[PDB]
């Protein structure tokens, strides 16, 4: 059950120090190695660099010595290190074990095989942006069910930067779910909306509950869903 | 990026970029936009658990062949982006994933969009604030051209629109947004939101003076 | 014979670069090739082929072909070739099965040294012949009575790239290889190998005490070719590290051993100062594989007696 | 096989200048010559002899002449 989880800022100065942290679940870090991937927007996803079993990291030479990967053993988590960051380095991160496979064509005494990492296991990514813009909080309204099966949400207004996670009733509710993507305003805010399919009896027993959580602006609001008092 | 198009149903042959030198090792990877990337094909043919026996390799046969990705059976569910890993002895440690080849499929049965027109919430009005917020989900192709109208006649100012995207039912999706002062919203007799897609037209209305 | 600014290859083989001459003669040919260390020396550093400072080297040409033939010399009439039928025939004496042919039989000029490939097979007991046992000067030969199977592979998949140092004067060099970096080698059934060479200790306690001791060691000093394994292998010369093979000690009572071969293109056998020879490359990966007959033996000398 | 600046002579024919090598080696031979437009290509424009990247070029002596003389091809006796 090895799961991996990215975890980031999301919003760091040019020419400071990007940190990212991967988590290891359901197994230990000594088995297999680990490597770091970048996808920026415009380009393809990009591979970084990765560490081996005998905490002797590797890293990609286009990077001009610029990344540092490390890993701890009584935490199990990978740490991720990038020292002068541009915001060309704005880009959605992912981190995932390297699997170390040997072809063999030939004898073995003469070193006849090369080696081939292949990244069986991926996590889910989070989204890190390097701009020098300040941060903003988002504004979370509760988008009332129309009176005359129904439907309700809730809008997350301006906000900075990306991502927001929209879960209902703590997780509780899945079925119908329907998170529709943000847009770009003039301003450069985000404004996203999200919407739940629920039938029309579940209005006035069920406590509809929206939450609403942006990382970067340190802020989780959970908003109470309720139809109009007319 | 390298496009492709290629209908439902039909084998599909994804070729690769770079070819090989030597004894090679090539690893096939598919990459869903805001996903994470999943290898279906490593080392020539061998794959992993999980993935369908649709897919299939190119076997090394010492040299004569290129790493080819077949698709057998192309449904909806294969357009993304994928990328050919390739590991030769010559090429040595091979940082780049290859130029990436985003597949399309074409022929997919068009569904009508389901339009759904919110008002600006109680809430939003406390706030001096107002949103329209104006929901398109499922409908297929991907064009859809949205216009805001008040009352009559349609509103070219504080409109936002988003570009339609693909979800999990292989429909697109897209929203609109139409930014408004709560005496704007307050004012005229009814909002509409119009839709318009493959020469079909849905629109949505709400009313301040409707519960 | 240009000086070669070689740079290491991507540590035998060198990639350099020279200067040489076109079908024009002012006008001069910038141009690379690939070679192998025992072919050039210096003098980053520069290079020059081994051979330009002793014997004139010549390039072969790419149509003649290097491989064995049967050869059936015979006499013309008024003489006869007499043929000794002896199964046990120690390699001089008389000869009780005395047989006459106008010609022999399938003879290869197997040019190699050490091990004896493609030979002559022997009858019942694998025959010792030597002019004198007891001088270590003499070289001892041997005849085996089963064939081995030997294979010697260069899995390096060379291409053959022509140049014009014209006119009329077409050289063929060695460009970019394909495939892997695979040095020269050898195979050898370590069992069937084991179990020869028990008989061969078998066969060398005829000539010394019953309870003695044989013991088996590599090349001593001399030349690559008095050191190492000589013989062609589809055009290619190569060079194996034999020192696997002799290296052990046998008293009166399944996989296979592999050994690290060299290729040269510049040969000089026979040791003719002022003529010298080119091996033109060899395109695609060489399997060779022969049947190992003979062994060209030899005692260290001065020592106590019978001991071992 | 030098490198030869023609000029169109005074059309086929060239009137070609080059270096070749004296009785001495360092000294060098600062000539001229006559061909035909068959017997040498452009690499003013500088020629070159045809056949210097093929065959090599020899020229034969003046004293064998090339002239056909008739030939009776025989047999020994038994044939
Ligand atoms: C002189 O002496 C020399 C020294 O002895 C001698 O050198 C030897 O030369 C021969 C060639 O002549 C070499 O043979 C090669 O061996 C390679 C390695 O083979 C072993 O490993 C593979 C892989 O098995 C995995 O799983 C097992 C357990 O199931 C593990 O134990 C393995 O470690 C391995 O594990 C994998 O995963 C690990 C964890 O991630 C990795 O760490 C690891 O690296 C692996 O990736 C086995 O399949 C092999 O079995 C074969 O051999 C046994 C006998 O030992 C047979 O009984 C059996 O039937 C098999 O034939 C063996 O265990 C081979 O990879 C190599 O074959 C490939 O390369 C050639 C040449 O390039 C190709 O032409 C050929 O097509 C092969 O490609 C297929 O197979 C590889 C296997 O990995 C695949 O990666 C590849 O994609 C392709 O598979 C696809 O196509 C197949 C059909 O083509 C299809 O069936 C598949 O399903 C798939 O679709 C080759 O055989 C040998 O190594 C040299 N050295 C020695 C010591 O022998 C020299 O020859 C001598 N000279 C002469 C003249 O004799
Ligand atoms: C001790 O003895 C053993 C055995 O006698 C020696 O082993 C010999 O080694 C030499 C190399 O040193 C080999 O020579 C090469 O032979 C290759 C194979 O020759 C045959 O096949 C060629 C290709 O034909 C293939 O395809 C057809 C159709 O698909 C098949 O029917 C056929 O069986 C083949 O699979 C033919 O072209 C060729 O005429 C033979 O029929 C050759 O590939 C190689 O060169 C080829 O190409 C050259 C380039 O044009 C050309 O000049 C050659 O003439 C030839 O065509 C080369 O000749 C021997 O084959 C190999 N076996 C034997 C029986 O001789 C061992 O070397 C020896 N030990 C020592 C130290 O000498
Ligand atoms: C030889 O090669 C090296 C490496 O490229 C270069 O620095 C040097 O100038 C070269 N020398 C000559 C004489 O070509
Ligand atoms: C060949 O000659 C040119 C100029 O004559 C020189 O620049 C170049 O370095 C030479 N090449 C080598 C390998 O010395
Ligand atoms: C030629 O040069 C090599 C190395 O510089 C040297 O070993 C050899 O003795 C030389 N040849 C002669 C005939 O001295
Ligand atoms: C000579 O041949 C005969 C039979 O052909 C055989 O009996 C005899 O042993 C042979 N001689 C030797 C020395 O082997
Ligand atoms: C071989 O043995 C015979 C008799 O045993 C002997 O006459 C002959 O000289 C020997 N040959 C050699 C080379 O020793
Ligand atoms: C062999 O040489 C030795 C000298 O080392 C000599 O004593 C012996 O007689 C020689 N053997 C023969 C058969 O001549
Ligand atoms: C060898 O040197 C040449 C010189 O131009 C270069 O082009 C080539 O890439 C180098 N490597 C190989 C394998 O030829
Ligand atoms: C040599 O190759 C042949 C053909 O594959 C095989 O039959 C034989 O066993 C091999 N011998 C060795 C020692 O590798
Ligand atoms: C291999 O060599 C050992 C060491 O002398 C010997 O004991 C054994 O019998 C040999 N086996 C074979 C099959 O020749
Ligand atoms: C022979 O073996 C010894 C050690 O066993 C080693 O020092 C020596 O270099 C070897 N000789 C050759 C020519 O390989
Ligand atoms: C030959 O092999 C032996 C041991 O395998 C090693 O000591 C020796 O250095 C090798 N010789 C060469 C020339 O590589
Ligand atoms: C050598 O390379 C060529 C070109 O890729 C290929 O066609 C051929 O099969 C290769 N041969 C070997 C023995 O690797
Ligand atoms: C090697 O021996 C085997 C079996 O004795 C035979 O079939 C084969 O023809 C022999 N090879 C040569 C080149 O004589
Ligand atoms: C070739 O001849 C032309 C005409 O006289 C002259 O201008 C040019 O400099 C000459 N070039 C050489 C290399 O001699
Ligand atoms: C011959 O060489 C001299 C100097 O070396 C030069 O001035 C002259 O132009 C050359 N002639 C030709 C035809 O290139
Ligand atoms: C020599 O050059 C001529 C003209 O540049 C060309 O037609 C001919 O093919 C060349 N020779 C060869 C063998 O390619």
């Amino acid at each position: 059950q090895v799961q991996l989880q990215e975890s980031g800022p999301g919003l760091v100065k040019p020419s400071e120090t990007l940190s990212v942290t991967c988590s290891v679940s359901g197994d230990s870090m000594n088995n297999y190695y680990w490597t770091w991937i970048r996808q920026s927007p415009g380009k393809g996803l990009e591979w970084i660099g990765y560490i081996s079993d005998r905490e002797s990291a590797t890293y990609n030479p286009s990077l001009n010595s610029r990344v540092v990967i490390s890993r701890d053993t009584s935490k199990n988590q990978l740490s991720l290190k990038l020292n002068s960051v541009t915001p060309a380095d704005t880009a959605v991160y992912y981190c995932a074990t390297a699997r170390r496979g040997q072809r063999i064509y030939g004898v073995v005494s003469f070193g006849e095989f090369f080696y081939y990492y292949s990244m069986d296991v991926w996590g889910k990514g989070t989204t890190v942006t390097v701009s020098s813009a300040s941060t903003k909080g988002p504004s979370v309204f509760p988008l009332a069910p129309s009176s005359k099966t129904a439907a309700l949400g809730c809008l997350v207004k301006d906000y900075f930067p990306e991502p927001v996670t929209v879960s209902w009733n703590s997780g509780a509710l899945t079925s119908g779910v329907h998170t529709f993507p943000a847009v770009l305003q003039s301003s450069g805010l985000y404004s996203l909306s999200s919407v739940v399919t629920v039938p029309s009896s579940s209005l006035g027993t069920q406590t509809y509950i929206c939450n609403v959580n942006h990382k970067p602006s340190n802020t989780k609001v959970d908003k109470r869903v309720e139809p109009k008092s007319c | 990026v390298r496009p492709l198009s290629v209908a439902l149903g039909e084998t599909a042959r994804i070729s690769c970029g770079r070819q090989a030198l030597g004894s090679r090792a090539v690893q096939w990877y598919q990459h869903r936009p805001g996903q994470a990337p999943i290898l279906l094909i490593y080392n020539n043919q061998d794959r992993p658990s999980g993935i369908p026996e649709r897919f299939s390799g190119t076997p090394d046969i010492n040299f004569g062949t290129r790493a080819t990705l077949t698709i057998s059976g192309v449904e909806a569910g294969d357009e993304a982006d994928y990328y050919c890993h390739m590991w030769d002895s010559r090429s040595g440690f091979s940082w780049s994933f290859g130029g990436a080849t985003r597949l399309t499929v074409l022929g997919q049965p068009k569904a009508a969009p389901s339009v759904t027109l919110f008002p600006p919430s109680s809430e939003e009005l406390q706030a001096n604030k107002a949103t329209l917020v104006c929901l398109i989900s499922d409908f297929y192709p991907g064009a859809v051209t949205v216009a805001w109208k008040a009352d009559s006649s349609p509103v070219k100012a504080g409109v936002e629109t988003t570009t339609p995207s693909k979800q999990s039912n292989n429909k697109y999706a897209a929203s609109s947004y139409l930014s408004l002062t709560p005496e704007q919203w307050k004012s005229h007799r009814s909002y509409s939101c119009q839709v318009t897609h493959e020469g079909s037209t849905v629109e949505k209305t709400v009313a301040p003076t409707e519960c | 014979c240009v000086t070669l600014n070689c740079s290491n290859f991507s540590g035998e083989i060198k990639n350099c670069s020279f200067n040489v001459t076109t079908g024009l003669k002012d006008k001069k040919q910038k141009m690379d090739a690939l070679f192998h260390r025992r072919d050039v020396v210096q003098i980053n550093s520069y290079y020059m082929l081994i051979s330009c400072n002793t014997s004139t080297m010549a390039q072969a040409c790419p149509k003649i072909t290097f491989e064995p033939i049967p050869i059936h010399y015979c006499a013309p009439a008024g003489f006869a070739i007499l043929k000794c039928k002896d199964k046990g025939f120690n390699g001089t004496g008389s000869c009780k099965n005395v047989s006459t042919v106008q010609c022999t039989h399938g003879i290869k000029p197997v040019v190699t040294t050490q091990l004896l490939l493609n030979g002559s097979t022997a009858e019942e007991e694998i025959v010792i012949r030597s002019e004198n046992i007891t001088d270590n000067a003499r070289t001892i030969i041997v005849q085996l009575t089963k064939p081995i199977n030997i294979n010697c592979t260069r899995p390096g998949n060379n291409t053959r790239k022509s140049v014009r140092i014209g006119p009329g004067q077409t050289f063929y060099a060695t460009g970019a290889i394909i495939g892997n970096i695979r040095q020269a080698h050898c195979n050898v059934s370590k069992t069937e190998w084991n179990d020869t060479l028990r008989q061969v200790a078998e066969q060398l306690s005829k000539h010394f005490p019953n309870a003695t001791t044989i013991t088996f060691a590599n090349a001593s000093g001399g030349d690559l070719e008095i050191t190492t394994h000589s013989f062609n292998c589809g055009g290619e010369f190569f060079y194996c590290n034999t020192s696997k093979l002799f290296s052990s000690t046998w008293d009166n009572s399944n996989e296979t051993i592999t050994l690290q071969c060299k290729i040269k293109q510049i040969i000089n056998m026979w040791q003719q100062v002022g003529r010298a020879m080119y091996a033109p490359p060899i395109q695609g990966e060489i399997r060779c594989e022969s049947n190992i007959t003979g062994l060209l033996l030899t005692r260290d000398g001065g020592a106590n007696s019978s001991t071992n």
